[PDB]
């Protein structure tokens, strides 16, 4: 008599393991025609009441109504599953972050980027339009994902949950600075998303990662207390260069919405 | 173990306890941060919960703990939470108290850093 039951974990061909870190195992595999990735998760001190909410959360993430955002699947739940695990479709060209850092074949070239910007600005403009606002998705280059026809797609299946350690941030580069030391609920979740979406467009301009000469923890601490920020480029238009500040401004209210920087956006096309 | 690293071997254990100084201070500069003192430095739970970020590669939200703890409740949450980041890399639950730590009881301070020690030795 529950309302979903998920994805039967019976049903998933596991073909061939991607990675395994911290946060569990990812492989390619295929269910029920789709040529998919599985997400097994690694969480410690599992436990009936994280499960409870592993399932509330889930169907939240089953978002096919927006080309910009990537869905879950589906997420098997645990039990009977083994482990808590999550289903989204395979995209062939991995993360934006795979894309720009780790592309071995090809250069995507500015016009490419800035339909990204585009593509990633009309994705976030969407999902703040819910109500109320899915809990713990943290934008940056990995959590957007490159789909066969080139669409940048933010990543659901990328979500923190309620029991995945709030104390333990991977990339904070990307995090506003207010989000570095206040809690979630004491920030403005739009306003902190269009800092992490101006690092976005600092690294589509310098095809670098940002401060990727720091450990995380030097980052977040010297963001947090010591004023770093990204190096505005030189030579860049003054129209992007004036985009990325006010998108990048120290005031959280000062920042615009993203359906504001999307009708600039669009402007900014060329193909 | 460590019931002979510490009693019988006096000088032995100033061999380790230089051998622990020298490897937090190898993570801990990165922050403009420097431990002279294993006795006291780390009996706030504060450095405990930075090294970890900087052995497993993460940054801490300000908000998760006491950057500037006030008080011994703060320092026993400081130090209670540094030993769940170790469980959660791996580490068996810490033998010593959280309180053990904030009362600067150096051999359950040595034992938690040689633990960190020995699982992290190579992290660069
Ligand atoms: C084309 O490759 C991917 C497509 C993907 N398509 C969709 N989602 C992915 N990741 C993902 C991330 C979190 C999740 F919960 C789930 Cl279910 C999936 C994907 C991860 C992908 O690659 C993951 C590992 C990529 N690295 C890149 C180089 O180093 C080793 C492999």
């Amino acid at each position: 008599m529950n309302k979903h039951s998920g994805i039967d974990f019976k049903q998933l061909n596991f073909l061939t393991k991607l990675n395994e870190n911290h946060s569990g195992e990812l492989w390619k595999g295929r269910w029920q025609g789709n040529d998919i990735v599985v997400k097994v998760l690694k969480v410690r001190d599992w436990s009936t009441r994280k499960s409870r909410d592993f399932n509330e959360e889930c169907p939240r993430l089953r978002i096919f109504s927006h080309p910009n955002v990537l869905p879950v699947l589906g997420a098997c739940q645990s039990p009977p599953a083994p482990h808590p695990t999550l289903i989204t479709h395979w995209m062939p060209y991995g993360s934006l972050y795979n894309v720009l850092h780790e592309g071995t074949n090809f250069v995507v070239d500015q016009s490419q980027a800035v339909k990204f910007a585009l593509d990633m600005a009309r994705g976030m403009a969407f999902l703040h339009t819910l109500e109320p606002l899915i809990p713990r998705h943290a934008l940056n280059s990995r959590s957007v994902m490159i789909d066969e026809d080139m669409t940048a797609r933010i990543s659901m299946a990328d979500v923190k949950f309620s029991f995945q350690s709030p104390g333990r941030m991977y990339a904070p580069a990307w995090v506003a600075p207010e989000a570095l030391q206040k809690k979630p609920e004491d920030t403005n979740r739009q306003s902190a998303d269009m800092w992490s979406f101006a690092v976005l467009l600092w690294e589509l301009v310098t095809r670098e990662v940002p401060f990727a000469d720091l450990s995380n923890m030097e980052i977040g601490m010297k963001v947090a207390l010591e004023g770093l920020r990204p190096t505005i480029p030189p030579g860049i238009s003054p129209h992007v260069s004036k985009l990325m500040k006010i998108c990048m401004n120290e005031d959280p209210a000062k920042r615009p919405k993203f359906d504001m920087i999307v009708p600039i956006l669009e402007k900014m096309q060329d193909k | 173990a460590f019931d002979t690293l510490f009693d019988h071997a006096p000088d032995k254990l100033n061999v380790v306890k230089k051998t622990l100084i020298t490897f937090v201070n190898k993570h801990l500069n990165k922050l403009n941060l420097e431990v002279t003192e294993l006795e006291t430095q780390f009996a706030d739970g504060v450095y405990l919960v930075l090294l970890m970020g900087l052995l497993e590669g993460y940054f801490v939200p300000l908000h998760s703990f006491f950057l500037t703890p006030d008080s011994f409740e703060q320092k026993v949450l400081n130090v209670s939470f540094a030993f769940e980041l170790m469980q959660d890399g791996g580490l068996e639950k810490p033998k010593p108290r959280p309180e053990d730590i904030v009362n600067c009881d150096l051999k359950s301070t040595l034992r938690v850093l040689y633990n960190l020690f020995t699982k992290y030795r190579n992290v660069e």
